[PDB]
DNA sequence: CAGTCCCTGTTCGGGCGCCG
DNA sequence: GGTCGGCGCCCGAACAGGGACTG
C-alpha cells in the first residue's frame, strides 16, 4: 500500500544492456536460491525475452562471512539515472565522519526490499542467470522492490530511514551517521566498548523497523605516502642519476625543486659505479628539496563537483603505493599498504583488495568513489576480480600500462 | 481461431516504423508446389490464416530441403521487419559441450517437429507477418497469408522459443528434480540414474506433458539407444566423439574454400589434439576478393597434411566426474600457437583445444601463457563452473620471477611443472643494480620529422664513441637503434643509460618476439650479454654523456 | 603554447565453422 | 539457398589515447 517515487532515466539514453559473464557453480546455486526465495517474497519476478534490457548478476562473501551475498552490476544503470540521485533527492557528505576515531559500517541492503520500484522502471533492473554447460537457457527476473547496489535505492529510502535515525540521533547528537549505497556509516569519538555497544543499540534500533554485521574503521590512524629522499653516506653517479630523475618527476607536482647543482655533478661521462663527493652547492640543494617534500602542495582542494581518480602503482613485495586527485598532480591524498590478503603470492587478491581500500576510504572522506587507473590487463583482471570482492558496491575502473619509470612513490 | 495453451509475448515494433511492404521473390516451380502443400496443411491447423486488401504489408517467402528428408521448410526474409522491430534479449547464452555432461544410467534424446509452429504469436503483431505465395501462373493474384505462430526468419523468434520452452519445462523439472533435461532451443536431452524401467515411465510423462501444450514428440526423432546424436556428436555410455568431419580436397584453393577449411579445423581441435592453422590463416590475410583463387603455400601445405593425418585416427573425449579433479595441461606447439588439454584421468580427455592470438607488438612466452591459462580458465567455468588445475611448461622459479617483478599485476591459478620441453623461460635478465667493472655507454638517437633523417649513438667512460647516420627513421627507432648499437660494441657486461622511454618500457618487458626487426636484433644482442644494467635520465639536464650525445645526434 | 605524428592498443564489421 | 538467434576462429579497418617535437 505504498504509493511509488517516479524515477526516470537522464534524457537522451537508454537502458543497460550488458550481457552476463560466466559464473561458477557455488555461485550459481547461490544465486538460484536467493532468487528462488526472492522471488516466494515477490521482491522479483521472472521476465521474458521482450525485456531488452540487462544487467550482470554474480555473488560475494564479505569478509568473516558464511552467507552468499547477492550483487548486481549496477554501474550501468547508475551511470544512466545520475540527474535522480544528485539533483533531486541528493544526501549531503558530513564532513566530521572522517574525523572520527572509529567509524563502523553497516549492511542495511535488506530495508530497500520494504519499499516497492516505480513500475515504468522496472524494466531497467533486468537481469539473467546463466547455467552451467548451458544446459537451460538464461533465467531472467527483474526487481519489484528498491534494488541493492542501485543509487536511487538509498535516495528513495532517505526519507524513510531519516525518520527511522530521529530517535537514535536526538539520545545520541555527537555520533555521526552517513548512508551511502547499501551501507551505514556510523562514527564515534566513544571508547571501542560502548562504541560497538551503540552501534548494537543501533541495530536492535533498526530490528524493530523490518531491517547486521559490522566493519570497524579508524580514519584518525589514517596515514599519507609522501615523497623521500634516500639518505646515503655515499653517493655514486647512478644514485644522482637516479635522484635527479626522481626530483625532476617530483618537480611536477612541487614547483620548488631544483636539480641544477646536482646535475652539475653528473657532467663528465662517469662510470656509473664511481663515487661521487657531493659539492656544498649540492647538499644544500638537496637539503632544501627534503625540506619542500615536507611541505603540502599549493592549492590543492577537493572539488565537489569533479570526479575522483585513483592510481595504483605495484611496488613488489607486497608493496601497493595509491595516489587520489581530481586534477594531474594535484594529489587529494596519497597513500601505501603492505601484506594485505594474499601478499607475496596473489597479485589480483591484493589489487582487489586495494580497491576496496581505496574506495571505502573515499567514501568516508568525500562521499564519492573514484575511476581507478589499474595496472593490470583487462582480460587478466576481468578473469579472477569478481573471485575477491567482499563489498557491495563497485568502482569504475580502466586499465594502464606504465612502465615504472624514477620510482617516484617507494624508495 | 481458437487460443494456444501457451502463453503469448507482447511483442513491439520499434517507435515511428511501420511494418514491411517488400515484393515477393520470383519462385521456382518445386518451391511452389512445396509452400502451398504446406501452407493449406498449416491453415488448416490453425498456424496461418488468410488476409485480404485490408492488410497493407508483405515480406519475401522461400524454402529450403530439409537434410536427409524429403520435407521442406518454409522460411520468411524477414530482413526488413528484423529493422523495425523492437530489441530482443538472448537467453541462449552458449552452446553445450558433452565434456560437460556426467554419466547417467539411462538417457532419451527426442526432438520436437515444426517446434516454431505450436508456440502463438502476439495477436497485435499477427498483421505485420503478412507474405503472398505465388501460383504457379504469373496472372494469378495469388494466396495472401499472416503467420499465427512464430515464423522462420524473424529475430525474435528464437528467443521467444527459448523462453516459451523452459516455462513449459519448469512444472515438469520442479516435480522431477532428479532429471536432467538438456534443452537447447526443441532439442531435449533427458538423463537420469533412475532404473530403466521408472525411466521410460518419465519419458512418456514428459512426452504427454510436452503434448498438453501443442508440442508434438514424433518416435520417428526418438532416441532409446546408444549411440545418441546430440548437438553434432555420438554419446556412447563410455565416450562421445564428434560427428563425421569432411575436408575438401581442393586442386585449386580459392579464399573461400579457406574459410571453410579453417572452421572445420577449429571446430575439430575441440576433441583432435595438435590441430594448427596458422599457416593457413596466413593465407586470409591482405585479401579481397571470396571467390579469388590463392596457391597453397610450402608451409600450408605442410600444415594441412598434417592436419589431416591427424584427423584419420580415431579420437574421442569422456564424461565429467565431479568426484575427480580437472586438469589442463598446455603445450607450446609453434611460435604464437598453444595447445591444450582438459582431463581428469590421464590420456581420457573431457575436450581439447588451441590459443594462438598475437596481442601486441612485443610479446614474451610468459605473456601468452598467461593468456592461455586465462582462456582455458573461463572456457572451463562456462562448461564445469570451475577452474582447473594446471600443469604448465615452465618452471617454477622462472615464473616467480617473472609475476613478482613485472609492474603489471598477473596471476596464475594452482598450478604445477611438467617438464616437458619445450620449456617456457625468460631468455635474459636486466639487472637492478649498476654493473661494477662494465663500460657504461650513453646513448641517445634524433631525426628530423621532414626530413626523415637522424643520427644514432654513443659516448662511454672509456672514451668510446661512435655516431651512425640514419635515413628514413624516426625518433623512436633512433632511440632503439642507440641501445643496439651500444649491445653490438661492448663486452659480455655494459652499463646503458638512455632518457628514451619508449625504449626503456619495451625493453624492460622481456620481450623475446617482435613484429621489429630492430627489436628483435636488440633481443638477440641481449641473449648473447652476461649482464645487462639499464638506466633512466632525464633528457635536456646536462646529464653526463647524455647531453654530449643528445647534441652528438641533434641533427 | 596547441597541433601533428609516431606508436600502440582496442573495438567492430564480416567471413566461415557448429547447433536448433 | 543468399531467414533468424546463439557460441567459436580469423582478418583488417576504424577508433583512441598517450609521448616527444614544433608554430
Ligand atoms: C534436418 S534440418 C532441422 C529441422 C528443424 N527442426 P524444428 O523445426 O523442430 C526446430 O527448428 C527451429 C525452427 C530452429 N531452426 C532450425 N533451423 C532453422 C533455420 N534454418 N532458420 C530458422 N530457425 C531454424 C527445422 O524444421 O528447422
Ligand atoms: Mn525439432
Ligand atoms: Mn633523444
Amino acid at each position: 500500500p505504498i504509493e511509488t517515487v517516479p524515477v526516470k532515466l537522464k534524457p537522451g539514453m537508454d537502458g543497460p544492456k550488458v550481457k552476463q559473464w560466466p559464473l561458477t557453480e557455488e555461485k550459481i546455486k547461490a544465486l538460484v536460491e536467493i532468487c528462488t526465495e526472492m522471488e516466494k517474497e515477490g521482491k522479483i519476478s521472472k521476465i521474458g525475452p521482450e525485456n531488452p534490457y540487462n544487467t550482470p548478476v554474480f555473488a560475494i562473501k564479505k569478509k568473516d562471512s558464511t552467507k552468499w551475498r547477492k550483487l548486481v552490476d549496477f554501474r550501468e544503470l547508475n551511470k544512466r539515472t545520475q540527474d535522480f540521485w544528485e539533483v533531486q533527492l541528493g544526501i549531503p557528505h558530513p564532513a566530521g565522519l572522517k574525523k572520527k576515531k572509529s567509524v563502523t559500517v553497516l549492511d542495511v541492503g535488506d530495508a530497500y526490499f520494504s519499499v516497492p520500484l516505480d513500475e515504468d522502471f522496472r524494466k531497467y533492473t533486468a537481469f539473467t542467470i546463466p547455467s552451467i554447460n548451458n544446459e537451460t537457457p538464461g533465467i531472467r527476473y527483474q526487481y519489484n522492490v528498491l534494488p541493492q547496489g542501485w543509487k536511487g535505492s538509498p535516495a528513495i529510502f532517505q526519507s524513510s530511514m531519516t525518520k527511522i535515525l530521529e530517535p537514535f540521533k536526538k539520545q545520541n547528537p555527537d555520533i555521526v551517521i552517513y548512508q551511502y549505497m547499501d551501507d551505514l556509516y556510523v562514527g564515534s569519538d566513544l571508547e571501542i566498548g560502548q562504541h560497538r555497544t551503540k552501534i548494537e543499540e543501533l541495530r536492535q534500533h533498526l530490528l524493530r523497523w523490518g531491517l547486521w554485521m559490522g566493519y570497524e574503521l579508524h580514519p584518525d590512524k589514517w596515514t599519507v605516502q609522501p615523497i623521500v629522499l634516500p639518505e646515503k653516506d655515499s653517493w655514486t653517479v647512478n644514485d644522482i642519476q637516479k635522484l635527479v630523475g626522481k626530483l625532476n618527476w617530483a618537480s611536477q607536482i612541487y614547483p620548488g625543486i631544483k636539480v641544477r647543482q646536482l646535475s652539475k655533478l653528473l657532467r663528465g661521462t662517469k662510470a656509473l659505479t664511481e663515487v661521487i663527493p657531493l659539492t656544498e652547492e649540492a647538499e644544500l640543494e638537496l637539503a632544501e628539496n627534503r625540506e619542500i617534500l615536507k611541505e603540502p602542495v599549493h592549492g590543492v582542494y577537493y572539488d565537489p563537483s569533479k570526479d575522483l581518480i585513483a592510481e595504483i602503482q605495484k611496488q613488489g613485495q607486497g608493496q601497493w603505493t595509491y595516489q587520489i586527485y581530481q586534477e594531474p598532480f594535484k594529489n587529494l591524498k596519497t597513500g601505501k599498504y603492505a601484506r594485505m590478503r594474499g601478499a607475496h603470492t596473489n597479485d589480483v587478491k591484493q589489487l582487489t583488495e586495494a580497491v576496496q581500500k581505496i574506495t571505502t576510504e573515499s567514501i568516508v572522506i568525500w562521499g564519492k568513489t573514484p575511476k581507478f587507473k589499474l595496472p593490470i590487463q583487462k582480460e587478466t583482471w576481468e578473469t579472477w576480480w569478481t573471485e575477491y570482492w567482499q563489498a557491495t558496491w563497485i568502482p569504475e575502473w580502466e586499465f594502464v600500462n606504465t612502465p615504472p619509470l624514477v620510482k617516484l612513490w617507494y624508495q | 481461431v481458437p487460443i494456444s495453451p501457451i502463453e503469448t509475448v507482447p511483442v513491439k515494433l520499434k517507435p515511428g516504423m511501420d511494418g514491411p511492404k517488400v515484393k515477393q521473390w520470383p519462385l521456382t516451380e518445386e518451391k511452389i508446389k512445396a509452400l502451398v502443400e504446406i501452407c493449406t496443411e498449416m491453415e488448416k491447423e490453425g498456424k496461418i490464416s488468410k488476409i485480404g486488401p485490408e492488410n497493407p504489408y508483405n515480406t519475401p517467402v522461400f524454402a529450403i530441403k530439409k537434410k536427409d528428408s524429403t520435407k521442406w521448410r518454409k522460411l520468411v526474409d524477414f530482413r526488413e521487419l528484423n529493422k523495425r522491430t523492437q530489441d530482443f534479449w538472448e537467453v541462449q547464452l552458449g552452446i553445450p559441450h558433452p565434456a560437460g555432461l556426467k554419466k547417467k544410467k539411462s538417457v532419451t534424446v527426442l526432438d520436437v517437429g515444426d517446434a516454431y509452429f505450436s508456440v502463438p504469436l502476439d495477436e497485435d503483431f499477427r498483421k505485420y507477418t503478412a507474405f503472398t505465395i505465388p501460383s504457379i501462373n504469373n496472372e494469378t493474384p495469388g494466396i495472401r497469408y499472416q503467420y499465427n505462430v512464430l515464423p522462420q526468419g524473424w529475430k525474435g523468434s528464437p528467443a521467444i522459443f527459448q523462453s516459451s520452452m523452459t516455462k513449459i519445462l519448469e512444472p515438469f523439472k520442479k516435480q522431477n528434480p532428479d532429471i536432467v533435461i538438456y534443452q537447447y532451443m526443441d532439442d531435449l536431452y533427458v538423463g537420469s540414474d533412475l532404473e530403466i524401467g521408472q525411466h521410460r515411465t518419465k519419458i512418456e510423462e514428459l512426452r504427454q506433458h510436452l503434448l498438453r501444450w501443442g508440442l508434438t514428440t514424433p518416435d520417428k526423432k526418438h532416441q532409446k539407444e546408444p549411440p545418441f546424436l546430440w548437438m553434432g556428436y555420438e554419446l556412447h555410455p563410455d565416450k562421445w566423439t564428434v560427428q563425421p568431419i569432411v575436408l575438401p580436397e581442393k586442386d585449386s584453393w580459392t579464399v573461400n574454400d579457406i574459410c571453410k577449411l579453417v572452421g572445420k579445423l577449429n571446430w575439430a581441435s575441440q576433441i583432435y589434439p595438435g590441430i594448427k592453422v596458422r599457416q593457413l590463416s596466413k593465407l586470409l590475410r591482405g585479401t579481397k576478393a571470396l571467390t579469388e583463387v590463392i596457391p597453397l603455400t610450402e608451409e600450408a601445405e605442410l600444415e594441412l597434411a598434417e592436419n589431416r593425418e591427424i584427423l584419420k585416427e580415431p579420437v574421442h573425449g569422456v564424461y565429467y566426474d565431479p568426484s575427480k579433479d580437472l586438469i589442463a595441461e598446455i603445450q607450446k606447439q609453434g611460435q604464437g600457437q598453444w595447445t591444450y588439454q582438459i582431463y581428469q584421468e590421464p590420456f581420457k580427455n573431457l575436450k581439447t583445444g588451441k590459443y594462438a592470438r598475437m596481442r601486441g607488438a612485443h610479446t614474451n612466452d610468459v605473456k601468452q601463457l598467461t593468456e592461455a591459462v586465462q582462456k582455458i580458465t573461463t572456457e572451463s567455468i562456462v562448461i564445469w563452473g570451475k577452474t582447473p588445475k594446471f600443469k604448465l611448461p615452465i618452471q617454477k622459479e622462472t615464473w616467480e620471477t617473472w609475476w613478482t617483478e613485472y609492474w603489471q599485476a598477473t596471476w596464475i591459478p594452482e598450478w604445477e611443472f611438467v617438464n616437458t620441453p619445450p620449456l617456457v623461460k625468460l631468455w635474459y635478465q636486466l639487472e637492478k643494480e649498476p654493473i661494477v667493472g662494465a663500460e657504461t655507454f650513453y646513448v641517445d638517437g634524433a631525426a628530423n620529422r621532414e626530413t626523415k633523417l637522424g643520427k644514432a649513438g654513443y659516448v662511454t667512460n672509456k672514451g668510446r664513441q661512435k655516431v651512425v647516420p640514419l635515413t628514413n627513421t624516426t625518433n623512436q627507432k633512433t632511440e632503439l637503434q642507440a641501445i643496439y648499437l651500444a649491445l653490438q660494441d661492448s663486452g659480455l657486461e655494459v652499463n646503458i643509460v638512455t632518457n628514451s622511454q619508449y625504449a626503456l618500457g619495451i625493453i624492460q618487458a622481456q620481450p623475446d618476439k617482435s613484429e621489429s626487426e630492430l627489436v628483435n636484433q636488440i633481443i638477440e644482442q641481449l641473449i648473447k650479454k652476461e649482464k645487462v644494467y639499464l638506466a633512466w635520465v632525464p633528457a635536456h639536464k646536462g646529464i653526463g654523456g647524455n647531453e654530449q650525445v643528445d647534441k652528438l645526434v641533434s641533427a
